[PDB]
RNA sequence: UGUUGGAGAGUUUGAUCCUGGCUCAGGGUGAACGCUGGCGGCGUGCCUAAGACAUGCAAGUCGUGCGGGCCGCGGGGUUUUACUCCGUGGUCAGCGGCGGACGGGUGAGUAACGCGUGGGUGACCUACCCGGAAGAGGGGGACAACCCGGGGAAACUCGGGCUAAUCCCCCAUGUGGACCCGCCCCUUGGGGUGUGUCCAAAGGGCUUUGCCCGCUUCCGGAUGGGCCCGCGUCCCAUCAGCUAGUUGGUGGGGUAAUGGCCCACCAAGGCGACGACGGGUAGCCGGUCUGAGAGGAUGGCCGGCCACAGGGGCACUGAGACACGGGCCCCACUCCUACGGGAGGCAGCAGUUAGGAAUCUUCCGCAAUGGGCGCAAGCCUGACGGAGCGACGCCGCUUGGAGGAAGAAGCCCUUCGGGGUGUAAACUCCUGAACCCGGGACGAAACCCCCGACGAGGGGACUGACGGUACCGGGGUAAUAGCGCCGGCCAACUCCGUGCCAGCAGCCGCGGUAAUACGGAGGGCGCGAGCGUUACCCGGAUUCACUGGGCGUAAAGGGCGUGUAGGCGGCCUGGGGCGUCCCAUGUGA
């Protein structure tokens, strides 16, 4: 399954992520297939979540499946927010 | 730990008079002052024609004692600087000159480099805020660097800002005796510095 | 001791027999299917032809063999036959053999 | 896509088989001179078209055996003994050199 | 693979020059040894016996697939009885689905399409995930569990009987798909089509006319992977010839697919000095070290690829394995044995022992990131997140800061007036690492639940190993230094001892009664929690020279010739345009 999901590149106490998609099957921290942004959980950097709508979208309708963190993340940039109005 | 001990043996060796100590290396007896020769028990006897290694030699812990600097720190500077762009020479003085351990004495806030060193050890310096008890810091073009505000109180600083009514400061930097204050304008270039140093040898030292 | 994974073992061997038979059985249906139309008994050839032709794609429907390994079978069977049929026989009932 | 290859064969003696000679060129990893090496190469003949000293263009393919991996396109010339007389004529060396002891 | 880049010296002589080897200064090290050793951050830590390993732990999961054995609470039916029906909690194993082919270790083997680079597959497979079409009708059967008995010293095995389902099987159905065969468009098994033949499937769950999960077939996406090819990959020709399935061919077998991959027959070829065959050595690369560069050396950590898991062989099951913690046989090995026969494998984390100059905790956590199974709750997971030990390396930090006499004491020297250690200490003042008090977090937000529509979105709540640690606030004491050298290269000099002795030594050498070269003292240079040493790689070494060397006498012209492969080739014009140069672009994670 090439799914979102987070990578671990920091070091020791500072942890900093990736929105990689891949194979759950090789590790999340080995090759991968592209990259659709990262987080910096600690929250330092004015920069966090740099999540590439755009690709996001692409690899969820291949149906890239996102962790549950993944997703959080994604939900965070707008990878689901699908255009609404008059009404709500 | 660098050096730490006798210091005026230093300013004995290289033969130029070093301002190890700030205050007394101007009063009459910074040694230098009626026994300009070297420490030992052959100070006062004849030197011999050095050898080109030897210049470079004592040219370099010259530029280096004067700092107070580990050949260590000393040496990865000179690397930084032998990359960047620019005259290697001056560049090196450059980053030398923006220690903060260092800033804190062209600044006035202590009597010498090494107590500077010191007060920014026990946390009587800041950077923009934020307080430093770091040497090695280098401070970039525009970072004030005030007096600990609990240190403000402290006699030997007020001392030494006290003195400074009057003293100008290098046109690299500019400070705000009032608000005990002082900015870091830009790097000052080898011209504004007077160092009695030929950095033209320090490097050739590293060439070897 | 018991890691209990020696389940997967235990269930493969109901596997092997399993597997085994059908397999075994395509062969049989396949060979004698052929014998028949080499000699040249038409009907009686291609008939068995049909089961043989099932019982693959059956073993085939799960994993005795399945991709196309129902598919050199078929094909190869479906070839030795009809051409074994070459020496007078009109397919008349033509069953597995589009004619 | 499939790399062609362009060469001189150099033994039909194998059925719907021919022995291909590419010469390449290429200047020296540590030197520059330009240098000559080559290859034999193993393609098929299915209509037993192409004979000696032909020379054929080369490309890749389903492999046929153990070495052939290649086919022959089309001509490039019908006849050449200029260049297998090389190749006949440099094995006809190795046939001496060592062993045999002419001195015996 | 970046774009400011290149120092030499000592030594063969009476003296010179050239040659030429040896030697040093530099940098790097998964290191080791010595002396010394205060803190922290990150990194890293068996390189030798791929020797052997005790014990614990490293892959399991689902009762929303299924039926039971067992311990328990509760409800029925026969008015009290044995008996029996229902709901239900825990539990154990079993049947079944999916995971065990990922993750983790090592580098033995391999000079090979193993790897690197780029292409090929009209020669291919791809569970789970995603999009789209169509469908889920009827019937039958077994094996476990469980009950009986038998063999066994065990391990465990056998026979007997019953029963369930998403387990197996038969029939029906067919959007379709598979095969043969005819034809069309392509062009090596690409695509479309005709009559024939063949092939589907299961249910479970709830807030039950609704939907969740699941299931069947088929086309597409996605990812992953097989196979094949060009090119690139050490040393030795005192390894020169290798080859019979070996080279091709046809038929066939086998595989998901090509193929000598396997077999049968036919042909006899294929590989080699542009180094085959053999021996030795070695996992390959991204990168690392060195270097002015060209180049050299290396490939431990991290990442991609390969290979192995006691040695060797083999297949079963499955999308994937020929399967490290699966299975079968042989070998060796330790282990149980009533000796008839069985049991294991740490090159998984952690530890043990052997080897060794040398390489750590039998730790804590599942909070996080990740993987597995599940509607979910959640279970698992020494993967991982972390803590411990080792100055093993790198980077920051301290042992204090200003003042303090023509100058204590002492020790050293001093043709003896004095010089030196030295402002060094003493002493004064200022600051105040340690340590004590109180406060103490980022890394954590969702999965779940509610509103909403099961969307989107919004609301609610639980959630730490590291830690009571980092970090902030207050109080606060001056509170570790060593080590190498001081003849020349190489910066640093006297005296005392010793007398070619004791001893130094990287090269040159120093010592036989004045030693700046042995030993101690004083002093001095260097570097500083480190400094020396040893080993090995690059540098210096234009000392293998492509950049950048040589051969009259220093090492070096083959005794001469003939000539093969090969290397090299005058002058003019025209075709190609392979080399070569240029632009674009893909690749160069
Ligand atoms: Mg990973
Ligand atoms: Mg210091
Ligand atoms: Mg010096
Ligand atoms: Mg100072
Ligand atoms: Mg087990
Ligand atoms: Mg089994
Ligand atoms: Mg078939
Ligand atoms: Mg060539
Ligand atoms: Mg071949
Ligand atoms: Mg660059
Ligand atoms: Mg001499
Ligand atoms: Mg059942
Ligand atoms: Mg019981
Ligand atoms: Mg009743
Ligand atoms: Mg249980
Ligand atoms: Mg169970
Ligand atoms: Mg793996
Ligand atoms: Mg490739
Ligand atoms: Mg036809
Ligand atoms: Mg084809
Ligand atoms: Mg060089
Ligand atoms: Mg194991
Ligand atoms: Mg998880
Ligand atoms: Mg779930
Ligand atoms: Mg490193
Ligand atoms: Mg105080
Ligand atoms: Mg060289
Ligand atoms: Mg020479
Ligand atoms: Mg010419
Ligand atoms: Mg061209
Ligand atoms: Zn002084």
């Amino acid at each position: 399954m090439v799914k979102i999901r987070l990578a671990r590149f920091g070091s020791k106490h500072n942890p900093h992520y990736r929105i990689v998609v891949t194979d759950a099957r090789r590790k999340r921290d080995g090759k991968y297939i592209e990259k659709i942004g990262y987080y910096d959980p600690r929250k330092t950097t004015p920069d966090w979540l740099k999540v590439d709508v755009e690709r996001a979208r692409y690899w969820l309708s291949v149906g890239a499946q996102p962790t549950d963190t993944a997703r959080r993340l994604l939900r965070q940039a707008g990878v689901f927010r699908q255009e609404a109005r008059e009404g709500a | 730990g660098r050096y730490i001990g006798p210091v005026c043996r230093l300013c004995r060796r290289e033969g130029v008079k070093l301002y190890l100590k700030g205050e007394r290396c101007y009063s009459p007896k910074c040694a230098m002052e009626r026994r300009p020769y070297p420490p030992g028990q052959h100070g006062q006897k004849r030197a011999r024609r050095p050898s080109d290694y030897a210049v470079r030699l004592r040219e370099k812990q010259k530029l280096r004692r004067i700092y107070g600097i580990s050949e260590r720190q000393f040496r990865n500077l000179f690397e930084e600087a032998s990359k960047k762009k620019g005259v290697t020479g001056s560049v090196f003085l450059g980053l030398l000159e923006s220690r903060l351990d260092n800033v804190v004495y062209r600044l006035g806030f202590a009597v010498s480099r090494r107590q500077a060193r010191q007060l920014v050890r026990h946390g009587h310096i800041t950077v923009n805020g934020r307080r430093v008890d770091l040497p090695s810091y280098r401070v970039r073009p525009g970072d004030e660097i005030a007096v600990a505000e609990k240190s403000r109180n402290l006699e030997l600083i007020r001392q030494n800002l006290e003195a400074m009514k009057g003293r100008k400061v290098g046109p690299w930097l500019s400070l705000d005796v009032e608000g005990m204050k002082g900015k870091f304008l830009r790097l000052p270039d080898r011209e504004d510095l007077a160092l009695p140093v030929n950095e033209q040898l320090v490097i050739e030292f590293y060439s070897r | 001791r018991n890691l209990s994974a020696l389940k997967r073992h235990r269930q493969s061997l109901k596997r092997r027999l399993r597997n085994k038979a059908k397999k075994s059985a395509i062969k049989t249906l396949s060979k004698k299917a052929i014998q028949l139309a080499q000699e040249g008994k038409a009907e009686e050839a291609l008939k068995i032809m049909r089961k043989a032709e099932s019982l693959i794609d059956k073993a085939a429907k799960g994993s005795t063999l399945h991709k196309n390994a129902a598919a050199r079978r078929k094909s190869r069977l479906m070839r030795k036959v009809r051409q074994l049929l070459e020496a007078a026989g009109a397919p008349l009932i033509g069953g597995g053999l589009s004619a | 896509p499939k790399k062609v290859l362009t060469g001189v064969v150099v033994s039909d003696k194998m059925q719907k088989t021919v022995t291909v000679l590419v010469e390449r060129q290429f200047p020296h990893p540590l030197y520059g001179k330009v240098i000559k090496r080559s290859k034999k190469y193993l393609a098929h003949d299915p209509e037993e078209r192409y004979k000696v000293g032909d020379v054929v263009e080369i490309i890749e393919a389903r492999p046929i055996s153990k070495r052939k991996r290649f086919r022959v396109l089309r001509l490039v010339e019908e006849g050449r003994l200029d260049l297998v007389e090389k190749y006949l004529v440099r094995r006809q060396n190795y046939a001496s050199l060592s062993k045999r002891g002419g001195k015996a």
